[PDB]
RNA sequence: CUUGAGUCUCGUAGAGGGGGGUAGAAUUCCAGGUGUAGCGGUGAAAUGCGUAGAGAUCUGGAGGAAUACCGGUGGCGAAGGCGGCCCCCUGGACGAAGACUGACGCUCAGGUGCGAAAGCGUGGGGAGCAAACAGGAUUAGAUACCCUGGUAGUCCACGCCGUAAACGAUGUCGACUUGGAGGUUGUGCCCUUGAGGCGUGGCUUCCGGAGCUAACGCGUUAAGUCGACCGCCUGGGGAGUACGGCCGCAAGGUUAAAACUCAAAUGAAUUGACGGGGGC
């Protein structure tokens, strides 16, 4: 509901589905999210993960993609963890958490 | 005192809590680094960059025993964890190798209700 | 009796006995219409895993078709005796009397 | 359950033949020693009703065979039922 | 994809210690055959062999033990 | 009479059941060691908790609880259901092949059982979890949600209890009728032969023809065609209630009214509006 109170909760769940259910993972790392963005209602989340991949958006491609080319899969996952009637739209963001 | 060389630290990546320390080569841990205990709290205790910084704690004791290699562990799934290794490269102390040591269990435990909106 | 197919190692430092003890072990066998239809040892191996802080246990095998009961007392046996480190004891479809990847490696 | 040899030995006396193996006496005597084997079971396992649905599955079963020998030829029944020692 | 049968064996020995390292991840987890399209019953023989092997110490439960 | 039915022999897979073992993580605790200034909590704090040295790390132990990967439409089951390894006990399924029996059948009121979780009973047991209750964070209904705790309960054994949206919201059995793609597990043949080619069984899945259906759809695992038996309903509300019985120790369930009241209740689809939505 409250967006700004609901991500902290959310990117624990999305950490947990990354890490331990992957098996096309073109990232091959442990790809940390800096954070997400819901919308109001959840509508749509924005999710910047930022990739152990060397940082290059050679390897970072790889994964991003992947990230969203498995999305409804991974959408189930998060939809069915959180009893959650918003299934939050799926987006994908490399952070330059490094400048 | 005593000269260790070979680096081994131990952290906590856990998301609300950002905390490493250092080991000596036979356990015997010896000195550690808080980013809460920097005065960081809340979100900024959990900041990704309050766990870059927490460097300076862990490179403090380091410095005393004077030990180089780095065989250190990384528990937890914390934010940013990659940027934490990054910070201990951008150090320069020689990296020989970093564990994703995150427990897995069997489900053994009983796990407590997750918190809702 | 009944096939079976049996390993189980004793603390690599206990070997005093491990000869012995199999044919000991084989009393029962020997004694009680056990038709040990085949016999591995393989000695001190590194373990894969520590068990009970212990490294290079004394590995051993055996191949039975033995009666219902004398297993019992047999892994009892094991159960009770403390040279012994870690037991084992599954029933075979049949005999099997053919290298074993342990053994077949020599 | 049972042991073919078993099997074999009450195949041998109960059937006219070795062959003969539908004979309504060979069929109730091999359930009759099948209850037996599974009663022994029951005797310190009370919690496995699941192995008891089956039980029902024949005692059942020769319940119906008993009053389709009976409705047969008593005098087989009749001795059957005293040859099996049922129904006392 | 049909290679357990190409070995030939219906039973698979689980004292097969070089199949089973290829079958097991360096932290020990099993490979499903999602990957290595081995037939169910093998890969059913295959798990509950690898536990057996892991009780008496032929495979690791985890390098970390 | 032998195809229905069923037995024998040959297998064959299976988290089927019951029992007894046993392993490894994890978590807690406890032990130590080294090692501290915190710790964990929030949106933030509070709350918690630390120099008794906590927090962290190894090393150790104890306890209880559950069995990651594998593992999934994948099986097992009447169903509820079944998920670490071993052994003991034991149910059923299925294939093949042949023989034996010979209609030995189906359904089932009444019947007797079976039975998710919580709950009741006794005694157990006590990780972790978590109603109740408890400390901090409050007024649109804060009575709070959040965090911090936390008993029962959660486990065992034996008992009761007998209901769940126990749901395929699809009774049981049998027969008949277009397809295709799967899965699974049998097994025959014919290739050396994997693979491959012919098969042929079982079970399962997704489309889908006809057909059927208000529509939705269903669709050889029919809601198509049929048969046999059983079960049930007759506008909605009152109401699965008062009360009576029965059962239960209770809790309670089961059985089941009527009074009064109303013009609809209501299903599927369809077309739009809006919005506390977002794409272009
Ligand atoms: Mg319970
Ligand atoms: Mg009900
Ligand atoms: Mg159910």
């Amino acid at each position: 509901g409250r967006p700004q109170r609901v991500a902290q909760e959310m990117q624990k769940e999305i950490a947990l589905i990354l890490q331990r259910e992957i098996k096309d993972p073109r990232l091959g790392m442990m790809t940390t999210v800096s954070g997400v963005e819901m919308s109001r209602d959840l509508a749509y989340a924005k999710v910047y993960v930022t990739f152990l991949n060397d940082k290059d958006e050679d390897a970072v491609k790889a994964g991003i993609k992947a990230l969203q080319e498995a999305s409804g899969f991974i959408r189930s996952l998060l939809g069915k963890a959180m009893r959650l009637r918003i299934v939050p739209e799926l987006t994908f963001f490399y952070d330059n958490s490094l400048v | 005192r005593k000269q260790v060389s070979d680096g081994v630290a131990h952290i906590h990546a856990s998301f609300n809590n950002t905390i490493v320390t250092i080991t000596d080569r036979q356990g015997n841990a010896l000195g550690w680094a808080t980013a809460g205990g920097s005065g960081f709290r809340g979100s900024r205790k959990s900041t990704p960059f309050a766990a870059q910084v927490a460097a300076e704690r862990c490179a403090d004791a380091v410095k005393e025993y004077g030990i180089k290699n780095l065989e250190v562990m990384v528990k937890g799934p914390g934010p940013g964890r990659e940027s934490t290794i990054r910070a201990l490269n951008a150090a320069g102390f020689r990296i020989t190798n970093i564990t994703d040591v995150t427990p897995i269990p069997h489900n053994g435990c009983r796990p407590p209700k997750k918190r809702r909106v | 009796m009944r096939h079976y197919e049996i390993v189980f190692m004793v603390h690599p430092d206990q070997s005093e006995q491990v000869p012995g003890m199999i044919e000991r072990y084989t009393a029962a066998i020997t004694g009680a219409e056990g038709k040990i239809h085949r016999l591995e040892d393989w000695g001190r191996r590194q373990l894969a895993y520590p068990i009970n802080k212990l490294h290079k246990a004394h590995y051993v095998l055996m191949n039975v078709e033995a009666p219902q009961e004398v297993i019992d007392e047999l892994e009892t046996t094991f159960r009770f005796n403390d040279a012994v480190i870690r037991s084992m004891v599954m029933r075979t479809k049949h005999a099997v009397t053919e290298a074993s990847p342990m053994v077949k490696a020599k | 359950s049972l042991s073919t040899e078993a099997t074999a030995k009450i195949v041998s006396e109960f059937g006219r033949d070795a062959n003969d193996t539908g004979s309504t006496e060979v069929q109730v005597a091999l359930l009759t020693a099948q209850i037996n084997h599974l009663q022994g079971h029951f005797a310190e396992h009370k919690k496995d009703h699941h192995s008891r649905r089956g039980l029902l599955r024949m005692v059942s079963q020769r319940r119906k065979l008993l009053d389709y020998l009976k409705r047969k030829d008593v005098a087989r029944y009749t001795q059957l039922i005293e040859r099996l020692g049922l129904r006392r | 994809f049909c290679r357990f049968t190409a070995e030939g064996v219906q039973e698979i020995d689980y004292k097969d210690i070089a199949t089973l390292k290829n079958y097991i991840t360096e932290s020990g987890k099993i490979v499903p055959s999602r990957i290595t399209g081995t037939r169910a019953k093998y890969q059913r023989q295959l798990a509950r062999a690898i536990k057996r092997a892991r009780y008496l110490s032929l495979l690791p439960y985890t390098d970390r033990h």
